[PDB]
């Protein structure tokens, strides 16, 4: 569908692709990479060097 | 068979969380804390509030404490630090723990530390 | 070159390294187009779907999870892939249809998100076509 | 009081060994994963070398260094680099990626800094986060208005040895201005310039990343490898001076008791 | 001190009521202890416990405290052998339970110094090494011709600060066949019977051990090895391939 | 302490060194002579002027390389040069050199020559030398040990006969 | 130790801080007094209200020098007032 | 009163930059200089490049150096003390500090070593 | 100058080949025996068989297990080491030179672990 404008951009619109992918992925497939995929713990503060500091936004 | 089967578990606990610690202070001290599992850490801030919690108010300390001396009772002491082991008071700060009476004046100090804290 | 070199490759792990092909299949933005020697160089949307890798030994497929399908004019082509369809093992149609139906329901919660989640519930779609 | 002394140092060396072979598994783990995404860099960058581009496309330039900086010269490296590139031009920003190079970018011009995320760099490479780096890139920095995109970066160019390097970014303003972007049949359809752009950045961002967590682990093994070495130095000098003081104090006590007599 | 010493000897006092009030006298051991300088309400504790238990019956008590005077001290683990001793040459088993040796030593050192006697390693008189050797030689293990008795002699020697180097526990460890080291921080971390394992050592090994705990405890000693050699990296994610973390699950259960 | 302020000087022999394979296993940072320089023979004090020297920051700037990097390649020359210096240093039981046959080893040394032979063969550089000396430049040793020093032109003629065998080493 | 357990308590002085600037040298951490409150002008007690007190704080103000490092802003605050006073 | 207030402060400083090295010594000597602080660095290399300063060769023991023996004024030194310790001379390469005598003898040594040295 | 040349020399191979095989036995324990090169891999093999071969039968253990005890001449046992370092014997197992005496003892062991085998 719209990824650009609906969407955020084509890297979004890919990960969540592959998210579709690795989650969708059948049992035997599944293992320590595919989890480590999926875990995501990035925490987004934009230092407010002037202003607008984003306080650890999860990923 | 004396003090009791509770009091005595909780006296090894306590015992043994402060051995743990103890055992920890070279990693923290001149490594690092930040290099610890979660289970380390975590026992390591329990230990570091019991340790501050055994400090007690005496009565002829006025004169180099300043604080009102405080008696606490046996079962009370027992209680507190059974609560503060199993971790149902763990968001309370250190400082509330140190110069104080039973965990009741703990509650009543991290409550007023927020307080002037605003 | 002597026939066509694919450099398909997966984070986890790459694929192919230049492997020589008989002939590729790259569903893209507007059509799959088959590239097996010489060609022009081309750049191009690779969307979801099989990218079927045939060869002498078997025309072995892959649903491909995304990625740009380019030309070199040295009959290079440098297809970038992040999550493949290894043989039919990638298939499974009961947790492909429980997301679908389950994250549907958030198809509509926020612009992005919800523009994300329809395009996931379009590629388990394109999975279950590749599902068979 | 020596015996004290001379325990810590023990733990310290055991300490040392522990986390340098820690870091030789951590070391094996990040070169198996760094692998693919260095395949994924040279694949696409090789072929911008086709379309070399390589034109002046207010400036976003991205900063790579690990969560943890517990020893290793890159974040020094780091400064030193975003120093020099600040000094020659004052008006790019100074987006980063972890914690390490933050700190360190507090005392050199903090204002022109604006992104600001930690916790990146602490167990593996992984993809999902790269993506939604880029993604927030696009979207809330407008990085395709920045005519040059710089990411800085350890090379793990040996298994011991590093240095930051660079790779630029194309905008899709200028992708299309490349000289040998016509033999290219592109289609006004599907905006390729903008998603190319899009996708290069994710890639080449990914793998400068992979790049720097791989030179940092390697790094990190080397410092404990040296601190291990210099704790056993410790250890056997202190181990001769704690024989001798035990030696000269019983020789004291025995040399009083004789002249108690 | 503090570290509980006197728990092991009187655990094994009382283990001992399982066949001394059966019939085989090859199997009953009789228990005699040695009180050296201790205080007389200790003793009086410990022969309530002893008599709670039923273990008064095979036990027999020489309680030199510290009120009496030095030479009773001195003379009391002498008698308590001599005690065991006619056991031992009447065909039974008897175990002895020296305890404290360190105030013995004390005790010659006051008779020695105040004797005039000339003083050595931190004043200690010179022949307690030989009294040791003399006090510790007596237990033996009598062969059929003389009746096939038997003394079993354990020594409680307390260090100072850990000090095994010390003059006394240098020579009472070269005397007695085998050591069980006790230590503080392993009764601090939980392990109540806080045997280091990897200090103690036995001379005898498994000649003398019951033949179940021969076939079980090679693997178990094995482990335990093992298991302090990888408890370094126990405080981390620790993972470091499957068989470390095996081994640290084998051994912290055990 | 007390027998070292009682002598002229000392001759510090350590011991991990004697493990490694330095058999004299001197070191030179500790040992010293107090009045012992004034009596040197001067053909030694011409020849071994920065020898110490080149050893000293052989020792510092090792102490400093704990890593196998391109250093500042200045560093790297240090130790291209103190190791040369230091294997040429080692001798064998019972076999006491003399002057004669030893200055040379010494000029070569200290000019630099040393820096192209490998280290496994800087021994039999010692004894492949000792022999081309004393078979053709004989006058060289039988003046420099008659003499007691080094003239400019035996300085020059000491010179010509290194670069000549080190080109045929 | 005969003078230190005969005496109404001490005033430690020690180089290193005598090397660090702090001319009097005093080792707040061992240098105690047997008496407080008594033996003190008013003045400089209950009063002022911190000079009851300042002895914890400024034994907390070496107690997070690196190894209690700096968490929060209070933390910093500490720092700074320590280092100042 | 008797050296005079600037002396008094040059020395006082120089006292504070070498014995802050001392203090950091147990932490460099195992971990290294790159686990400093940025203060902690510059301090450190100051006091290395004081603590080689302090060296002055003898018209004594110029058989043992090869360097012929200096003499230095109170004025001078005081002066060039200050000048290190401002940070007049911290680009100089720490060697150059090594049988000197005023600060126009580093400054002549810095500028050999990275005349012919570099 | 006491026990020969050559009886210097193979005994510092040995020595040297141990050390080398000691040194390189942390990465055996972390990887295996991949990381070593072909002559690492060739070092610590023969390192390894050097280690078994060092075992001897005793004439005082016969009650004890089974095994024969020999008295190997040192002249033998030198040969028989030096053969083995000169790399012939690359090709016997390792538990040929286990519990073994003289080398001819080696060749027979891994004869008759031959006819055992097929
Ligand atoms: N198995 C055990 N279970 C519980 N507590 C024990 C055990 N063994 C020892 N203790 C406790 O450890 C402490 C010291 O041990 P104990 O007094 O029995 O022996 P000890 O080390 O010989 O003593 P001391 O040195 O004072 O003579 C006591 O508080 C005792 O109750
Ligand atoms: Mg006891």
């Amino acid at each position: 569908s719209a990824w650009r404008k609906a969407g955020i951009s084509y890297a979004a619109y890919l990960n969540v692709a592959a998210q579709a992918i690795r989650s969708s992925l059948k049992t035997e497939l599944q293992t320590a990479s595919v989890l480590n995929r999926s875990q995501t713990d990035a925490f987004y503060t934009q230092y407010k060097n002037g202003t607008a500091a984003s306080e650890p936004t999860p990923i | 068979a004396v003090v009791g089967q509770e009091h005595y578990d909780v006296a090894s606990k306590v015992q043994e969380t402060l051995q743990t610690y103890k055992s920890l202070q070279d990693i923290i001290a001149i490594l690092g804390m930040d290099e610890l599992s979660e289970q380390d850490k975590l026992t390591v801030e329990r230990a570091r509030k019991i340790q501050r919690f055994l400090s007690q108010p005496f009565a002829v300390a006025e004169v180099f404490t300043g604080i009102p001396g405080k008696l606490v009772r046996l079962k009370d002491t027992v209680a507190s630090f059974k609560a503060v082991l199993e971790g149902k008071y763990d968001n309370i700060p250190e400082h509330a723990f140190y110069m104080v009476g039973g965990i009741e004046d703990v509650v009543a100090k991290a409550e007023k530390l927020a307080a002037e804290a605003n | 070159s002597s026939g066509l070199k694919l450099q398909f490759a997966l984070p986890h792990e790459t694929l192919y390294s230049g492997s020589e092909v008989t002939q590729v299949n790259l569903p893209a933005k507007s059509g799959r187009i088959g590239v097996l020697a010489n060609h022009v160089p081309t750049v191009e949307q690779l969307l979801p779907g099989v990218v079927e890798v045939m060869e002498g030994s078997n025309s072995k497929k892959f649903f491909i999870s995304g990625g740009f399908a380019t030309v070199q004019p040295d009959s290079q082509l440098c297809v970038t892939a992040i999550e493949a369809f290894p043989l039919e093992s990638f298939s499974q149609e009961n947790i492909k249809n429980l997301l679908a139906e389950a994250k549907k329901n958030v198809s509509s919660s926020d612009a992005r998100e919800a523009a994300e989640a329809a395009i996931q519930v379009e590629v388990l779609e394109n999975l279950q076509s590749v599902l068979k | 009081e020596v015996e004290m002394r001379l325990k810590s140092i023990k733990n310290i060396e055991k300490i040392t060994k522990t986390m340098k072979i820690v870091a030789s598994t951590r070391l094996s783990k990040a070169e198996k994963a760094k692998i693919s995404a260095k395949k994924m860099d040279e694949a696409e960058q090789l072929f911008y070398k086709n379309a070399e581009t390589k034109n002046l496309d207010k400036e976003l330039i991205v900063a790579i260094t690990s969560d943890k900086g517990l020893c290793g010269s890159i974040h020094s490296q780091l400064a030193k680099a975003v120093r020099r590139h600040l000094n020659d031009q004052p008006n790019a920003d100074i987006v980063t990626i972890g914690d390490k190079i933050k700190m360190q970018l507090l005392r050199t011009h903090p204002n022109n800094i604006k992104l600001s995320i930690n916790g990146i760099g602490k167990d593996a490479p992984t993809f999902q986060e790269s993506a939604l780096i880029a993604d927030k890139l696009l979207s809330v920095m407008k990085a395709g208005t920045y005519p040059k995109i710089s990411i800085f970066y350890n090379d793990p160019v040996s298994s011991l040895s590093f240095e930051p390097s660079e790779k630029p970014i194309f905008n899709a303003k200028t992708i299309e201005q490349s000289p040998s972007f016509g033999k290219f049949e592109i289609d006004t359809d599907a905006n390729v310039p903008r998603d190319l752009f899009e996708y290069t950045l994710a890639n080449q961002m990914l793998t400068a990343m992979a790049q720097g967590y791989a030179a940092e682990i390697s790094a990190r093994r080397n410092a404990m490898d040296n601190a291990s070495k210099n704790a056993g130095d410790m250890i056997n000098r202190y181990s001769i001076l704690y024989n001798r003081t035990r030696q000269a104090v019983i020789t004291n006590e025995l040399v009083d008791i004789i002249t108690g007599a | 001190r503090q570290t509980g010493k006197t728990a092991v000897a009187l655990d094994t006092i009382l283990n001992q009521k399982r066949w001394n009030n059966g019939s085989d006298e090859s199997k009953k051991l009789y228990c005699v202890y040695v009180a050296v300088g201790q205080k007389r309400s200790t003793v009086a504790q410990l022969v309530q416990t002893l008599e709670q238990h039923d273990a008064m019956k095979y036990s027999i008590i020489v309680a030199a405290t510290a009120s009496e005077a030095a030479p009773l001290q001195y003379l009391a683990p002498f008698t308590a052998a001599s005690i065991g001793e006619w056991f031992r040459d009447n065909g039974k088993h008897a175990l002895i339970v020296y305890d404290d040796l360190s105030k013995q030593a004390v005790a010659y050192r006051q008779l020695s110094l105040l004797l005039r006697r000339p003083p050595g390693r931190e004043a200690y008189p010179g022949d307690v090494f030989y009294l040791h050797s003399r006090l510790l030689e007596r237990a033996a293990k009598l062969s059929e011709k003389e009746g096939s008795g038997s003394l079993t002699a354990l020594p409680v020697i307390e260090t100072q600060g850990g000090d095994v180097s010390a003059y006394i526990p240098t020579n009472v460890i070269s005397i007695t066949d085998g050591q069980i080291f006790l230590e503080a921080e392993l009764f601090y971390k939980g392990i109540r019977p806080a045997i280091n394992v990897g200090l103690s050592v036995s001379r005898v090994g498994s000649a003398a051990q019951v033949k179940a705990l021969k076939q079980v405890a090679g693997s178990l000693k094995l482990f335990l090895a093992q298991y302090r050699e990888v408890a370094a990296f126990a405080q981390f994610g620790s993972d470091l391939d499957a068989s470390t973390k095996q081994t640290l699950v084998r051994g912290e259960r055990l | 302490t007390n027998v070292i302020s009682i002598t002229d000087g000392q001759i510090f022999l350590e011991a991990e060194l004697f493990y490694k394979g330095i058999r004299p296993a001197i070191n030179v940072g500790l040992s010293v002579s107090r009045v012992g320089s004034a009596a040197q023979v001067k053909a030694l004090k011409q020849v071994a002027g920065s020898l110490k020297l080149f050893l000293a920051q052989y020792r510092e700037v090792a102490a400093f390389a704990q890593f196998g990097s391109d250093l500042d390649a200045s560093t790297k020359q240090t130790l291209v040069r103190g190791e040369r210096l230091t294997q040429l240093l080692k001798q064998n039981q019972y076999s006491p050199l003399a002057t004669e046959e030893q200055v040379p080893l010494i000029y070569a040394g200290v000019n630099g020559h040393l820096d192209g032979i490998e280290l496994s063969r800087i021994g039999e550089f010692e004894s492949s030398f000792l022999s081309y000396l004393k078979s053709n430049h004989n006058e060289l040793l039988t003046e420099i040990r008659e003499k007691g020093e080094l003239s400019k032109e035996l300085l020059a003629s000491l010179k010509s006969a290194t670069e000549s065998f080190v080109a045929t080493f």
